[PDB]
């Protein structure tokens, strides 16, 4: 019985073009624990992506937080791509500055 | 109020890739304070909260030895379960345990925990009476019978009512000043719209702690719950949390809606509305 | 302080 990861992509602080910030990719409710997370900028993989240690909640599902430093601009696109056994293919979630 | 000390433990087999990955995380009042991860040359329990640095070398040595003991015990359990379920030796499987005590203000045990899961599903758990077990399937009935004969429930009860409660008091003394940390949410409303006659008002709650919080939208009277979009509370990554609730409303009627933020750290619930900048 | 677990 596998559980499909839930994903949220968002900045640590309200986004302001030109100001250093932190982009988070919060992944929860998945099982098994093995998971592959990448953060992408304009379609290209971001090299420096930090990963928090993994933890699990009362319902046994695991969660983890990926994050990277970034300076948002009006036109740069960011996304988080997650590969997990529960999904036939990798799920890509785009950053929406308003969420 | 109530307090708790629980350990969340995981063992994941990795056939053909090495020894099982074993991780043990300790929590006080739902805050990580110690962690053991087998993924190292010389694995050891480590402080995850500054206030734990107070514990001396004998404490760390003892806990580390106990973790390595449990690690090897889970290694054996993984093999045992392959037999119980008649599964191949080539697949990866997971065993998880939540063990600990929740104590009330009077210092008495409110609830003891000792529950197991195999591959993300309940396996066996110690009942509230701390005397009997609940097996989730046929494989767990084997463990149940085994533990009933061994008086395992009595051993756990002694730990849960004694050691666990005692150490919890000790940890609370050292970290109380930190654990009581409270950051009230700072809120604001954003306005979003696409060329249409409707608009989205989004109520944001930021920099708060603990994570428990409630956001609601009101139209003059009554609470809008049937058509309010809400995201799961999420970590900002700096120790505080974030959350937002949004509603779609008629263009021009933004001033008829109010957002309310309920947090344990708020002397009084926050009330706010869309405020178009000057 | 964690407890020493029994075998399944």
């Amino acid at each position: 019985i596998q559980k499909t990861p839930q994903i949220q992509v968002y900045s640590r602080h309200p986004p302001e073009n030109g100001k250093p910030n932190i982009l988070n990719c919060y992944v929860t409710q998945f099982h098994p624990p093995h998971i592959e997370i990448q953060m992408l900028k304009n379609g290209k993989k971001i090299p420096k992506v930090e990963m928090s240690d993994m933890s699990f909640s009362k319902d046994w599902s695991f969660y983890i937080l990926a994050h990277t430093e970034f300076t948002p601009t009006e036109t740069d696109t960011y996304a988080c791509r997650v590969k997990h056994d529960s999904m036939a293919e990798p799920k890509t979630v785009y950053w929406d500055r308003d969420m | 109020g109530p307090h708790s000390l629980r350990y969340f433990v995981t063992a994941v087999s990795r056939p053909g890739l090495g020894e099982p990955r074993f991780i043990s995380v300790g929590y006080v009042d739902n805050t990580e304070f110690v962690r053991f991860d087998s993924d190292a040359e010389n694995p050891r329990y480590e402080p995850r909260a500054r206030w734990m640095e107070q514990e001396g070398p004998e404490y760390w040595e003892r806990e580390t030895q106990k973790a390595k003991g449990n690690e090897q015990s889970f290694r054996v359990d993984l093999r045992t379960l392959l037999g119980y379920y008649n599964q191949s030796k080539g697949g990866s499987h997971t065993i998880q345990v939540i063990s600990g005590c929740e104590v009330g203000s009077d210092g008495r045990l409110l609830r003891g925990y000792q529950q197991y899961a195999y591959d993300g599903c309940d396996y066996i758990a110690l009942n509230e009476d701390l005397k009997t077990w609940t097996a989730a399937d046929m494989a767990a009935l084997i463990t149940k019978h085994k533990w009933e004969q061994a008086g395992e429930a009595e051993r756990l009860r002694a730990y849960l009512e004694g050691t666990c409660v005692e150490w919890l008091r000790r940890y609370l003394k050292n970290g109380n000043a930190t654990l009581l940390r409270t950051d009230s949410p700072k809120a604001h409303v954003t306005h979003h719209s696409r060329p249409e006659d409707k608009v989205t008002l989004r109520c944001w709650a930021l920099g708060f702690y603990p994570a428990d919080i409630t956001l609601t939208w009101q139209l003059n009277g009554e609470e809008l719950i049937q058509d309010m979009e809400l995201v799961e509370t999420r970590p900002a990554g700096d120790g505080t949390f974030q959350k937002w609730a949004s509603v779609v409303v008629p263009l021009g009627k933004e001033q008829y809606y109010t957002c309310h933020v309920y947090h344990q750290g708020l002397p009084e619930p926050l009330t706010l509305r869309w405020e178009p900048p000057p | 302080s964690s407890i020493e677990f029994a075998r399944l």
